[PDB]
RNA sequence: CCGAGCGCGGGAACAACCGAGACCGCCAGCUAAGGCCCCCAAGUCUGGGCUAAGUGGUAAAGGAUGUGGCGCCGCGAAGACA
RNA sequence: GGGGAGGUUUGGCACCUCGAUGUCGGCUCGUCGCAUCCUGGGGCUGAAGAAGGUCCCAAGGGUUGGGCUGUUCGCCCAUUAA
RNA sequence: CGGAAGGGAUAACCGCUGAAAGCAUCUAAGCGGGAAGCCCGCCCCAAGAUGAGGCCUCCCACGGCGUCAAGCCGGUAAGGAC
C-alpha cells in the first residue's frame, strides 16, 4: 500500500551474502508531495509526485507551484500513486528498509511491428524440405466456412513493445538515502534510462 | 447404489423422501443408498 | 380532410415509484409512455412521448424464482466471451440496469427508440435531480 | 410458562426468560398472540403449506419458551485413545488423534463445560446452536470407521468386520 | 394447392400449412384465418377449475410419500393410526 | 428382453454445388463439446491401512519425447500426475 | 518474477432445527459446511462509456457586419502549430 517514483540505473550483481545478485538499482529521486486526492472530491485515494526539479522558463502556465506549496515542476511531469497518503512531506527511499518486496511499475522498450515469430513465438516451418515461401509465417488461422470469420484477439502479426508493464515482487536489496538509490533483485522493464515507479506488493494477508 | 433411473424401497427399513427437488431413497443401511439418477 | 400534425408541443415530465411493482408490467406502461401512445397527440415519427424518471428500483419486486434463476447474458466479441450474470447479482451491484434494459426490450428499435430510452431516467433511491414537474402517477 | 415475558410482532416474536433473550422469526401466516399463559397457533385456513406452517410455528415458539426457562443441554462424547477433551481457556481444546490439537471458541449464547476430558457438554439457550455446534465438533472428528474411534453425540458405534474385507 | 397465384393477411422468418382467386382509384366500413401486455393495431375484458417446474418454451419406456378433485375397500370412542 | 440418447463408424436417399466444392496423412494456429485422460470435491464398497473398484459433481489448467509404417489408427521404447 | 494467499454466494455430497404426517425426515419457511469450478482480489487496454465523465490550475467580456431569437467574419489571450 506504498509507493515512490524513480529511474532505471544499472542491473549489476552485488556480491551480497555470499550469493551474487543481478541488481537493478533505481534512482528513486526526491519526489515531492503536491495536489492530494481524496474520494470526497475526486473519488479515490492518491498522491501526485513530480520527479526531478529541472523546470524554469520552459515550464509555463498553472504550476502546482500554485498548489499551496510550490516546488515548480520536475522536468517530466508528475504521477499518481493510488492508496497513498504521506504526512505533508517530500519522499525518496527511506520508507523501505531491505526485506520488503515490492512490485515495480515501468514503461517497456519498444519492438515496433513485431513478427508473429518474435511475439507469440511460432515455428514458421522447416529450414528446407517444404517451401521457402512460408518459412517464418504465422501458419493458418481458424477453420473453413464455419466459424466463417477470424477471432477478435487472435495472436497475430502486429505491434509489440511500447507498452506499460508492472512487474511483481522483488527483494529490496538495499536503500541509499544519502543520495537517491534503491537497489532490488534485477529485472525492471524499459531501457537503462527511463522512468519507473515502485509500489508495495501483495503476498501474505 | 446411488444414481439410477429407477429407485425403490427394498426392505421394510427403506423409505423415500424429497430433497432439493430430486427424489431420494433413504434406509439406515447406506448400501441401499439410492437417488433419482 | 388531411390528418393533423402536432407542433413541437411540450415534453411533459413524469414520475413513477418502483417498489411493489412486478418487473414485467412495470416498464410495460412506462415504456408505452416514451411513445406518445398514452397521449391523444401520438405521431409515429416525431417522439414527443414524455420523460420517465423512476425512483427506488433497488427494491423492485418480481414473481418466479427469477431473483436467482433469472440470468442476463452479455457477449463480448472475443470467443468464449459470453458472460452471464443473474438478476441476483444485478440487484446487489448496479440494480438500475435491470429496469433500464427491460424497457429497452419493450420499445421499437429504430434510432429514435434509442433516443427515447434516453428519455428515461432510472435511479435506485428514490431521489433524483428535481429538474421540474415530475408530478407523481400510479 | 411462569418465567416468561413474551412479545408478539408481525414476523417474529421477541421472547424473554430467566436466561438470555431469544427471538423466533415466524412466517406470519396465522398470527400468534400472548393469551393467558400459553400461546395459540391459529391458521387463517386449512391447506397443506398452511398445516406445515402452523405446526412448525408451534414447535418454534415452543422451543422459544422452554429455552428461556433454561434448556441448554448439548452433551457429546469421545471414544478413542489419547483423545482427550481439555477445556483450557474459555475454549474447547481437543486432541483427537490428528497431528495437532483443536481450538473451539464459545460464541454468543453459548459456553462449553467439560465434566471430564472424556466427555464434553456445551451450554446454550438456542436449539440451533445445540445441534449445529455439537455437529461441528463431531465433524472435527469422525466416528468409528469400521472399528471404534472418534466423536459421537451419544449414538451407536456400528462396526465393519476387522481382519478381512481387504482382498 | 405450388407449378402458371415468389401477388395479399396469418404462421417470427418460410414455393405449396390456415385464410384467401389480386381491372384501376379512395387518408371509406364489415369481416377470414390468426390475434388483442409489448415489440405490433385492438381486452393488463368479465367468471369459474388447474400448475410451481421456465413446466408453457418441444422425446420414451420406466421409476416417485409432487400437487388437486373423483370412486371404492377394511379399521375406531365398545377407543382405532402413529 | 425392452426403451432411448448422440450424429464421430459402416451406410440408405440423390435436395445445394458438373460454365469446376483442390477428395488421404503430416506441418503451423487453434479453438468449441463433456460422455473426464490427469489434476480438485465426494457417496457407495466384498473400503483395516496403503492402493484399488464403480458412481455422483465439476473444464480451470495440463494433455511429453523416440522406433516401425505416406500413413489416421495401431504395436513396441523410455517416461508419465496423466 | 507471475499463477498465488485471502473474500463472497455455490455444484455433487455431508450436517442443524422442523412441521406437513403424535413418529421420523437437510426443507416446504428457517440455517451451517462445502470444489483446480463461479464473481472476484493480481496483470493490461480502456470516456468514440455520442452517457462522451470527474480533479486541478490558465484565459477576455462586440473587435466590425447579423438589431430582436441562433450567429458571421478579419485579427488576439492562455495555448498550439510549421
Amino acid at each position: 500500500m506504498k509507493g515512490i517514483l524513480g529511474v532505471k540505473v544499472g542491473m549489476t550483481r552485488i556480491f551480497r551474502d555470499d550469493r551474487a545478485v543481478p541488481v537493478t538499482v533505481i534512482l528513486a529521486g526526491p519526489c515531492p508531495v503536491v495536489q492530494r486526492r481524496t474520494p470526497e472530491k475526486d473519488g479515490y485515494t492518491a498522491v501526485q509526485l513530480g520527479f526531478l526539479p529541472q523546470n524554469p522558463k520552459r515550464v509555463n502556465r498553472p504550476l502546482k507551484g500554485h498548489f499551496a506549496k510550490a516546488g515548480v515542476e520536475p522536468v517530466r511531469i508528475l504521477r499518481e500513486i493510488r492508496d497513498f497518503n504521506p504526512e505533508g512531506d517530500t519522499v525518496t527511499v527511506e520508507i523501505f528498509k531491505p526485506g520488503e518486496r515490492v512490485d515495480v511499475t515501468g514503461t517497456s522498450k519498444g519492438r515496433g511491428f513485431a513478427g508473429v515469430m518474435k511475439r507469440w513465438n511460432f515455428a514458421g516451418g522447416p529450414d528446407s524440405h517444404g517451401a521457402h515461401k512460408i518459412h517464418r509465417h504465422p501458419g493458418s488461422i481458424g477453420n473453413r466456412k464455419t466459424p466463417g470469420r477470424v477471432y477478435k484477439g487472435k495472436k497475430m502479426a502486429g505491434h509489440y513493445g511500447a507498452e506499460r508493464v508492472t512487474v511483481m515482487n522483488l527483494e529490496v536489496v538495499d536503500v541509499i538515502p544519502e543520495e537517491n538509490l534503491l537497489l532490488v533483485k534485477g529485472a525492471v522493464p524499459g531501457p537503462n534510462g527511463g522512468l519507473v515507479i515502485v509500489r508495495e506488493t501483495k503476498k501474505a494477508a | 447404489m446411488k444414481v439410477r433411473a429407477s429407485v425403490k424401497r427394498i426392505c421394510d427399513k427403506c423409505k423415500v423422501i424429497r430433497r432439493h427437488g430430486r427424489v431420494y431413497v433413504i434406509c439406515e443401511n447406506p448400501k441401499h443408498k439410492q437417488r433419482q439418477g | 380532410m388531411k390528418t393533423y400534425v402536432p407542433k413541437q408541443v411540450e415534453p411533459r415530465w413524469v414520475l413513477i415509484d418502483a417498489e411493489g411493482k412486478t418487473l414485467g408490467r412495470l416498464a410495460t406502461k412506462i415504456a408505452t409512455l416514451l411513445r406518445g401512445k398514452h397521449r391523444p397527440d401520438w405521431t409515429p415519427n416525431v417522439a414527443m412521448g414524455d420523460f420517465v424518471v423512476v425512483v427506488n428500483a433497488d427494491k423492485i419486486r418480481v414473481t418466479g424464482k427469477k431473483l436467482e434463476q433469472k440470468i442476463y447474458t452479455r457477449y463480448s466479441g472475443y470467443p468464449g466471451g459470453l458472460k452471464k450474470i443473474p438478476l441476483e447479482k444485478m440487484l446487489a451491484t448496479h440494480p438500475e440496469r435491470v429496469l433500464e434494459h427491460a424497457v429497452k426490450g419493450m420499445l421499437p428499435k429504430g434510432p429514435l427508440g434509442r433516443r427515447l430510452f434516453k428519455r428515461l431516467k432510472v435511479y435506485a433511491g428514490p431521489d433524483h435531480p428535481h429538474q421540474a414537474q415530475r408530478p407523481e402517477k400510479l | 410458562p411462569k418465567g416468561v415475558s413474551v412479545e408478539v410482532a408481525p414476523g417474529r416474536v421477541k421472547v424473554k426468560g430467566p436466561k438470555g433473550e431469544l427471538e423466533v422469526p415466524v412466517s406470519p401466516e396465522m398470527r400468534v398472540v400472548v393469551e393467558e399463559g400459553v400461546v395459540r397457533v391459529e391458521r387463517p385456513s386449512d391447506e397443506r403449506r398452511h398445516k406445515s406452517l402452523h405446526g412448525l410455528t408451534r414447535t418454534l415458539i415452543a422451543n422459544a419458551v422452554k429455552g428461556v426457562s433454561e434448556g441448554y443441554s448439548k452433551e457429546l462424547l469421545i471414544k478413542g485413545i489419547g483423545y482427550r477433551a481439555r477445556l483450557v481457556g474459555r475454549a474447547l481444546e481437543l486432541t483427537v488423534g490428528f497431528s495437532h490439537p483443536v481450538v473451539v471458541e464459545p460464541p454468543e449464547g453459548i459456553t462449553f463445560e467439560v465434566p471430564e476430558p472424556t466427555r464434553v457438554r456445551v451450554s446454550g439457550i438456542d436449539k440451533q446452536k445445540v445441534g449445529q455446534v455439537a455437529a461441528n465438533i463431531r465433524a472435527i472428528r469422525k466416528p468409528s470407521a469400521y472399528h471404534e474411534k472418534g466423536i459421537y453425540y451419544a449414538g451407536e458405534p456400528v462396526r465393519l468386520k476387522p481382519g478381512k474385507a481387504g482382498a
